[PDB]
């Protein structure tokens, strides 16, 4: 088995740079190397075949260098749609060998989100317990903690985080906060409040709204 | 044109046994080679078997070695995996992948990927309700609303708003999985102020493993 | 097992004496129940006929005929069941069991050929048929017997047809008996009567007090008066209890009737419920053991191994019949023209009959003797059910080599009731029949065989399934010069299992094999070529895997399993000559492919869309 | 060659009870779950009953579910089908059949048996005439014909001058009275010259009551 | 209760020609149709088993499809042989019924009917019964209806109408029809006919009795 060790997968460039990508190899591999490049939730392609040679369908502004056992995936002007998962797959041997994936973000600027307040609905409701989504899309960076305020309350150990991937445009993510609470306990209170804390905000911001009044 | 159809992923138990099939169209399997190839959830793919048509030689990686079996037709011209005694890190989307015949060893084509979930855990029809456009969710002239589809397992759920023909403004979100051990999207879009109150919104959702396929309505 | 199958020969006489003593023997050797027919004929004076006491109930129908030993024990017979009668008149038939009445002047005290005295002393029923005894010079008492008590009262052909000449005075029924009406002199020998002396509409009794009457499903005298105390059970035999029918294996919801296995369901085989059918019979959705599946219903191997008829959704596979099975019911041989049915056929249903015509031809039929090379017909067959005669092979061929991948025979279909194979008349040397490794059921003769060897070295046991089976040696070429010429095996093969001479035919060998013959060894480094080895097999080396001794050459039969290419390596694989390489899927060849210093099948740098003329000198084609 | 020869059809008063027997020949009687289906008179196929002779089980449609009983004679090849609780919409004709797989299609029939439900007695049957006129009749063709009414038993058989007619001559089914006793209608059609002098007789035999009137049909007064 | 029907009613058609056979069931069925051809007056013969496969032995002259809830028998080339009842049967969920029937007829002229009428003869009139003779002799098709009139009108379940089959030569369609009433009805009226609602004469005629002269 042949090892291939990836360039670190942060590599956050705005449209224009020069990124590389370092792939190394740990035995000979000759150039029998190809990156393939996938976004997340699809298919891989062919981007650059046998370390040196363009494939139809791709721009010339990427292109493929090798130096002994170290091969740079080269792009000369960064663009929206160069944000992917590359791997630099070995053929070398009988089981093809693929990298870790150097995930080629974009650097953008400090995006704010948008913030939105999803109380349970009425069937939500009458199904038997409540679950409040605060919602964030669209900031840059990914790192924005969100909190619940139950009676201006910390809410921790039952709340859920997720976050989507960074958009191929925007270049930014979302986020998703899950409140679940039994409608047994769900209304004991009456206001219900969520605060979301962002590098991109200039200071935490709540969204609370008053529960029951329709 | 090259086109690479698989089929037969879903849902399984552990200790269970699937199948994959990959269909090939636009070409003919009798001269390439086909490599079936997992994606791991969170990790790089991982080369998994490979397997020649024409002689149908069959070669394993290690790790999936004695439980995996695969087989092709080339008179109906696809292709089989076989997998016997799944386990519970199986759970990752499978790729039907092809070659260049001679001269060429890239894997040009690759098939669409079919999601394999082995986790024991029960099928739940997904449960909907319709998040409004209220006056405290307004964003000036664009009005967020949308549907929230929790407890629905094994992931994911297609969400259609108008039949996907309406893209703008569109925000799907990935499943998260709840401490009950099932998953929550809230599929949201934005409107501008004047289309509301002249066309109410429409999402529908579908659960495979539960075969549930619900419309609702988005109105004031 | 108490359950064997009879033989079914009425009057054809023995294919050998000494054959066919021990044919009887292995046949009802601890026998309780006869399925089929029983037959005696030709016994030898001084005749054993022991194996013949715990004979209980016979299913077919019992012939006795040219006999000239004194006394046939049969005392535990208790009912004959008279499935398919004799001359479809008769279900015992005891005739001609006497000298000749030529010449044959008998010395001083010596007792003249026929039987003596019938002795069957709990024969007490007979379900259909009638009585044939006639041309017995020396029985006696054969009419001093109430047979109507015998006969059921379902059978109303209560024809009897008995003669009653002797040429000895018979001694008088001894005072001891009831009715004067005795089997025989000794005292237990009386008739015991259980038809005229019962209750008034008992079938049968113990005695004459109305509490003796037997059950509704009993057949001949009762040790208690319980259904589960019969002698015999008339019908079914569940588990020593006489029932009417098996216990259903499906149970129906009254408004439904939808299917739920019952887990006490019984299938039937003769008059007895069976908890799951035997080895080589199939059980079918209806719940009978059988031996042909019915229409629309085709052979499937259960999971376990086991053989079920299932039902066909799409028409049923083109079974490829053979003789004697469904509409070549009557043909007796294999013509050239039947034999062209027989074109792909790997799996073939019925007989194959092959009489001395065959081979010999037939003038009225304009056939002449089928080709020795006419036999191709018979090479992918795997599996034969029912028997396989065989009385002509050609000259030309040393044996019956044919068939080199007939699998299965299965005795579904036997000779006489009795033989599964048959091999007389030939002048074969051996069989060669390397892949024939199950031979379901019944005896197989190998018989009249002057240039055979290889019988008394034949892997048997391996092959037969239950004891009752046995395989019978007659005037086959002597194993003493078989040995002294050597028409045995080779070292190879295991355990002196084999068919034929030569190397060839091994049930099993230590070694390894390389498709037709178990080797020495594999070739993996010292060898004409390299060969790894995979499940004692010696795969060859890709010929592009360079042989370099001393390491193993291959890891398997892809080219990339090489150690080092011979040639060039157009990675993953070896090759002869770097191939010059294909721009798009679809067939164009633009060259742009040389070899490397090394091997490594580099792809051309130069370019050149419009097919330069020019080449470069790396075979490139070289830009204009 | 498969047979399955039924037989004991015959007939019986409503709400009775006969025993129908269906000895098969041809197969082994024991791998196929036999069928009993009905052909009423002018009408489809029904599905009556089916049975599995090892374990004697019976599947039958539920509006007999409690009026016939279906037994198994394996010593015979036979099979009993016990029909009773019988009621007037039972006359049928009995085919008994063989399901191919265990899965309700048949394939080999019997000639089927008459049974008969009625409680009305074997009954002579009556004749009478159909004679023209020469205004009966249209251009050179005549009709004239006998008319055979109120008989039990089928059959009755129709001649005309014993078979001497043979010619332009119909006589459709009969029909069901009121009661179980037939009817049914036998014209001829001859040159209109024949009418004057030609000799015409129709001629019914009944063999269940075993009469035979000869009737003459020649125009009176017409 | 799988009420499974068929059209056409009647399938009338010359020797050699192409005609279809529907069958639609009450429900759904994949694959559970069984086709059979029946004689007049003889064992039905079964014909088609999974709507497709023609059974053994079977003239290839027409092989039905379909499934679901549409099932078709398509005749190739129609010979005399040929010219019987049919029905299918559905062996897929109890109880298992079979169709209802399409006869079918070789097509010919279409000659009008050779009607004829008959007063009661006065043996059943001594006997206290009255019976009304019609017959139509020798026309085609079978769609020939007769109306009863009674004087100006007619009425209903005292008509029963006796057609023979279809003739071997001149293939033609005989019929009569009996009045049955009691002695005293007959003498209620005289005005009795039979009238044809048939395209062979262009209109109806009206046949008149001998009441007078016989
Ligand atoms: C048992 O009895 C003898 C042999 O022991 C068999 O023949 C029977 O005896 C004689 C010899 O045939 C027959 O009597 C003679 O018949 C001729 C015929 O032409 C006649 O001309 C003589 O005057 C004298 O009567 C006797 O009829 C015959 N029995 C029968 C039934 O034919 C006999 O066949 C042996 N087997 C039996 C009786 O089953
Ligand atoms: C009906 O079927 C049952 C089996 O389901 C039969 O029972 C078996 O009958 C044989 C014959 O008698 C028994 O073998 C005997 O065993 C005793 C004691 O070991 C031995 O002394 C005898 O020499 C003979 O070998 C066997 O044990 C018995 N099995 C049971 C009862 O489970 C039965 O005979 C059949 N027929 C009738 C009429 O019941
Ligand atoms: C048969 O046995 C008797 C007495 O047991 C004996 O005299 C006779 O010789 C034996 N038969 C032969 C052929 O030896
Ligand atoms: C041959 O016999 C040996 C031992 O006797 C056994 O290990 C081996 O499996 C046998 N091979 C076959 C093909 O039966
Ligand atoms: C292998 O065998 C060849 C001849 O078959 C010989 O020339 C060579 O020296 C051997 N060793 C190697 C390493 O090739």
């Amino acid at each position: 088995d042949i090892q291939m060790t990836q360039s670190p997968s942060s590599l956050s460039a705005s449209v224009g740079d020069r990124v590389t990508i370092t792939c190394r190899a740990s035995q000979d591999v000759n150039t029998a190397v190809a990156w393939y490049q996938q976004k997340p939730g699809k298919a891989p392609k062919l981007l650059i075949y046998s370390a040196s040679f363009l494939y139809s369908g791709v721009p010339s502004r990427f292109s493929g260098s090798r130096s002994g056992t170290d091969f740079t995936l080269t792009i000369s002007s960064l663009q929206p749609e160069d944000f992917a998962t590359y791997y630099c797959q070995q053929h070398y041997t009988t089981p093809p060998t693929f990298g870790q994936g150097t995930k080629v973000e974009i650097k953008r600027t400090v995006a704010a989100p948008s913030v939105f307040i999803f109380p349970p609905s009425d069937e939500q409701l009458k199904s038997g317990t409540a679950s409040v989504v605060c919602l964030l899309n669209n900031f840059y960076p990914r790192e924005a903690k969100v909190q619940w305020k139950v009676d201006n309350a910390l809410q921790s150990g039952n709340s859920q985080e997720s976050v989507t991937e960074q958009d191929s445009k925007d270049s930014t993510y979302s986020l998703s906060s899950t409140l679940t609470l039994s409608k047994a306990d769900y209304e004991k209170h009456k206001v219900y409040a969520c605060e979301v804390t962002h590098q991109g905000l200039s200071s935490p911001v709540t969204k609370s709204f008053n529960r029951g009044e329709c | 044109e090259v086109q690479l159809v698989e089929s037969g992923g879903g849902l399984v138990q552990p200790g269970g046994s699937l199948r994959l099939s990959c269909a090939a169209s636009g070409f003919n399997i009798k001269d390439t080679y086909i490599h079936w190839v997992r994606q791991a959830p969170g990790k790089g793919l991982e080369w998994v078997a490979r397997i020649y048509p024409t002689n149908g030689y069959t070669r394993y990686a290690d790790s999936v070695k004695g439980r995996f079996t695969i087989s092709a037709d080339t008179s109906k011209n696809t292709a089989y995996l076989q997998m016997n005694s799944l386990r519970a890190e199986d759970t990752a989307v499978y790729y039907c992948s092809r070659w260049g015949g001679d001269g060429f060893y890239a894997m040009d084509y690759w098939g669409q990927g079919t999601l394999v979930t082995v986790s024991s855990a029960s099928t739940k029809g997904p449960s909907v309700f319709p998040l409004a456009p209220s006056s405290k969710s307004t964003s000036g002239g664009t009005a967020a609303l949308g549907c929230l589809v929790k407890d629905y397992f094994p992931e994911p759920v297609t969400v259609s708003w108008n039949s996907g023909a309406l893209t703008s403004g569109v925000h799907t979100f990935p499943a998260v999985l709840q401490s009950s051990g099932l998953y929550s999207l809230s599929s949201v879009v934005t409107v501008p102020s004047s289309s509301l109150g002249t066309q109410t919104y429409i999402c529908n959702v579908n659960h495979k493993p539960s075969n549930t396929k619900v419309d609702k309505k988005v109105e004031p | 097992t108490q359950v064997c199958t009879g033989t079914d020969m009425k009057l054809r006489l023995p294919a050998s004496p000494e054959t066919h003593l021990d044919m009887l023997r292995h046949l009802y050797q601890g026998c309780q129940v006869v399925q089929g027919n029983l037959e005696l004929t030709y016994l030898p004076t001084n005749a054993s006929l022991s194996f013949l006491q715990d004979i209980q109930e016979v299913q077919g129908y019992v012939l006795i005929a040219h006999n000239q030993v004194r006394q046939v024990p049969l005392q535990r017979l208790r009912i004959v069941r008279g499935t398919q009668l004799f001359e479809d008149n008769y279900a015992l038939a005891v005739l001609d069991n006497g000298d000749p009445l030529n010449n044959t002047t008998p010395v001083t005290g010596a007792s003249p050929g026929g039987l003596r005295e019938l002795q069957l002393r709990s024969l007490t029923e007979i379900l259909k048929g009638g009585v044939l005894i006639q041309r017995n010079p020396q029985l006696c008492y054969q009419d001093t017997i109430l047979w109507k008590d015998i006969f059921h009262k379902n059978n109303q052909l209560a024809l009897t047809l008995i003669d009653t000449n002797r040429s000895r005075a018979c001694h008088p029924c001894s005072p001891m008996c009831k009715g004067s009406r005795c089997w025989g002199e000794s005292s237990e020998d009386c008739q015991s009567l259980t038809r005229t002396v019962c209750a008034g509409g008992c079938a049968r009794c113990k005695g004459p007090l109305p509490t003796d009457c037997c059950h509704e499903q009993c057949a001949a005298g009762c040790t208690g008066p319980k259904h589960s105390d019969c002698l015999a059970c008339l019908h079914f035999n569940h588990s020593g209890i006489c029932e009417l029918h098996c216990p259903a294996l499906v149970t129906y919801n009254t408004d439904t009737f939808e299917s739920m296995p019952n887990p006490e369901g019984r299938y039937t085989f003769g008059a007895s419920c069976v908890t799951a059918c035997p080895y080589n019979y199939l059980s079918t959705d209806v719940g009978s053991c059988t031996l042909v599946c019915p229409l629309h219903n085709q052979e499937v191997t259960a999971e376990d191994g086991t053989q079920r008829c299932e039902k066909c959704s799409k028409p049923c596979a083109r079974v490829c019949y053979g003789l004697g099975m469904e509409h070549l019911r009557e043909v007796r041989a294999v013509t050239s023209a039947n034999i062209q049915e027989f074109a792909g056929c790997k799996k073939i249903f019925g007989s194959l009959a092959f009489l001395p015509e065959s081979f010999d031809g037939d003038p009225a039929s304009n056939t002449a003797p089928l080709q020795p090379e006419q036999l191709q017909v018979f090479e992918t067959l795997e599996e034969i059910t029912g028997y396989l005669y065989i009385s002509a092979w050609p000259d030309s061929l040393p044996d019956l080599s044919v068939f080199q991948n007939l699998q299965v025979i299965r005795g579904r279909i036997l000779h006489n009731g009795a033989y599964s194979l048959t091999l007389q008349g030939l002048g074969i040397s051996w069989l060669g029949l390397r892949s024939l490794r199950e031979l379901g059921s019944g005896l197989a003769l190998i018989h009249h065989n002057t240039h055979l060897c290889f019988v008394h070295t034949v892997p048997w046991d391996q092959l037969f399934r239950n004891p009752h089976q046995a395989l019978l040696h007659t005037a086959n070429r002597p194993e003493d010069e078989c040995v002294g010429e050597g028409l045995a095996c080779h070292q190879l093969c295991a355990r002196g299992h084999c068919w034929g001479p030569g190397p060839t035919q091994c049930v099993n060998c230590s070694q390894f094999l390389r498709g037709q013959e178990c080797v020495e060894e594999c070739r993996v480094l010292q060898g004409l070529p390299r060969e790894y080895v995979n499940a004692r097999h010696c795969l060859p080396c890709h010929p592009e895997c360079q042989p370099q001794n001393g390491s193993v050459t291959c890891f398997g039969p892809e080219a990339d399993q090489c150690v080092a290419c011979a040639h060039y390596k157009d990675p993953p694989f070896c090759v002869a000559r770097c191939p010059s390489g294909v721009k798009p899927d679809l067939s164009y060849m633009p060259i742009w492919k040389f070899p490397d210093e090394e091997g490594a099948c580099q792809p051309c740098p130069i370019n050149c869309t419009h097919s330069c003329v020019d080449l470069d000198d790396k075979g490139c084609p070289a830009e204009q």
